[PDB]
């Protein structure tokens, strides 16, 4: 049993966006099948359900107006289409099945999916070293990029303990920017290569960064 | 329209205690849940219809209460515990959660060590200077960060990240950020971090000279 969401991404405020939320492993159409969302750092918000059998909708008052939830039992997919998006819609969306008509309601839930509303347009990071100067602590500043998410991997995925890759922080500028670190061996400094690998998906972006002492 | 409360918003246990979590709804729904959700996972049902657990869901976890008023209960918690605990009421139209409860592990105490970073040439020849402070792997999680430049303390030109708690040994680590324009960080020569944590009994600096 898998819920799968996709079509996430960044939107201009006003804007819209089709969600969609693909069900394996149960019967799709004799459960209800949920919209929950999650503004970052936030806590969990219910949007609406439909029963894909007979297309009956449920909404929170606060979506009803704007948010159309829909279902396709052919294809085994519910949709969740957002109009007139704004800032605080910003959230990842789960999709999740209910069985409310027997004991509980949420027992599967979906990877969840980010919707961004932004006038921030889709920019990669800029990637620059934070070079060190009995352990060494060395890093890459991920830099002016939008919009979340980005990844950074050390020496392609060799170097893992240590490593603390900070959660990004909005700046001033409405672009998102983090700081990669590691802790290493000081006698290593010398012998031993450490590049930080960005990729920025949205962006295609992808750098190796050589961070040298 | 029916307020989900829980209390307390944020709590701190050490691995072993009893915590317990309460859930207080606004009108009586006499279809209560608990989810946990780990960071950066989708929430898991871990309680249903007031006291049944979940299939797989260990024994330490048990609920209660009626009307108005649950309780979660952890009876021993596990290293592997540490979430954001969510109710859910599932009785009334519009169906509503809780606003959270964030469980941290509690451990002993340790001192962050600090590093600081001057800003990369590639990115002073685009016109910004970034100079980064890192406090790696302390405990507790409150500390304070002070930039000083050229012995100035500055004020509104830095950013804090803190990493979630260390799923191996509960610590924290924090990154602040100062941000000058070229022009700004040619006119000094010191930068500084200054560093205070309850683990350390005196202010740790790291500092570097401009252009050295």
């Amino acid at each position: 049993v898998q819920l799968v969401e996709s079509g996430g991404g960044l939107v201009q405020p006003g804007g819209s966006l089709r969600l969609s939320c693909a069900a394996s492993g149960y019967e799709f159409s004799r459960s209800w099948m949920n919209w929950v969302r999650q503004a970052p750092g936030k806590g969990l918000e219910w949007v609406g359900r439909i029963y894909p059998g007979d297309g009956d909708t449920q909404y929170s008052g606060k979506f009803k107006g704007r948010f159309t939830i829909s279902a396709d039992t052919s294809k085994n997919t519910a949709y969740l289409q957002m109009n007139s998006l704004r800032a605080e819609d910003t959230a990842v969306y789960y999709c999740a099945r209910d069985g409310s008509s027997w004991d509980w309601y949420f027992d599967v839930w979906g990877q969840g999916t980010l919707v961004t509303v932004s006038s921030a347009s889709t920019k990669g990071p800029s990637v620059f070293p934070l070079a060190p100067s009995g352990t060494a602590a060395l890093g890459c500043l991920v830099k002016d990029y939008f919009p979340e998410p980005v990844t950074v991997s050390w020496n392609s995925g060799a170097l893992t303990s240590g490593v603390h890759t900070f959660p990004a922080v909005l700046q001033s500028s409405g672009l998102y920017s983090l700081s990669s670190v590691v802790t290493v061996p000081s006698s290593s400094l010398g012998t031993q290569t450490y590049i930080c690998n960005v990729n920025h998906k949205p962006s295609n972006t992808k750098v190796d960064k050589r961070v040298e002492p | 329209d029916i307020q989900m409360t829980q209390s307390p918003s944020s709590l701190s246990a050490s691995v072993g205690d009893r915590v317990t979590i309460t859930c207080r709804s606004s009108q009586s729904i006499v279809f209560l849940e608990w989810y946990q959700q780990k960071p950066g996972k989708a929430p898991k049902l871990l309680i249903y219809k007031v006291s049944n657990r979940f299939s797989g869901v260990p024994s330490r976890f048990s609920g209660s209460g009626s009307g108005t008023d649950f309780t979660l209960t952890i009876s021993s918690l596990q290293p592997e515990d540490f979430a954001t605990y969510y109710c859910f009421q599932g009785s009334q139209f519009p169906y509503t959660f809780g606003q959270g409860t964030k469980v941290e592990i509690k451990r002993t105490v340790a001192a962050p060590s600090v590093f600081i970073f001057p800003p990369s040439d590639e990115q002073l020849k685009s016109g910004t200077a970034s100079v980064v402070c890192l406090l790696n792997n302390f405990y507790p999680r409150e500390a304070k960060v002070q930039w000083k430049v050229d012995n100035a303390l500055q004020s509104g030109n830095s950013q804090e990240s803190v990493t979630e708690q260390d799923s191996k040994d509960s610590t924290y680590s924090l990154s602040s950020t100062l941000t000058l324009s070229k022009a700004d960080y040619e006119k000094h020569k010191v930068y500084a971090c200054e560093v205070t944590h309850q683990g350390l009994s005196s202010p740790v600096t790291k500092s570097f000279n401009r252009g050295e």
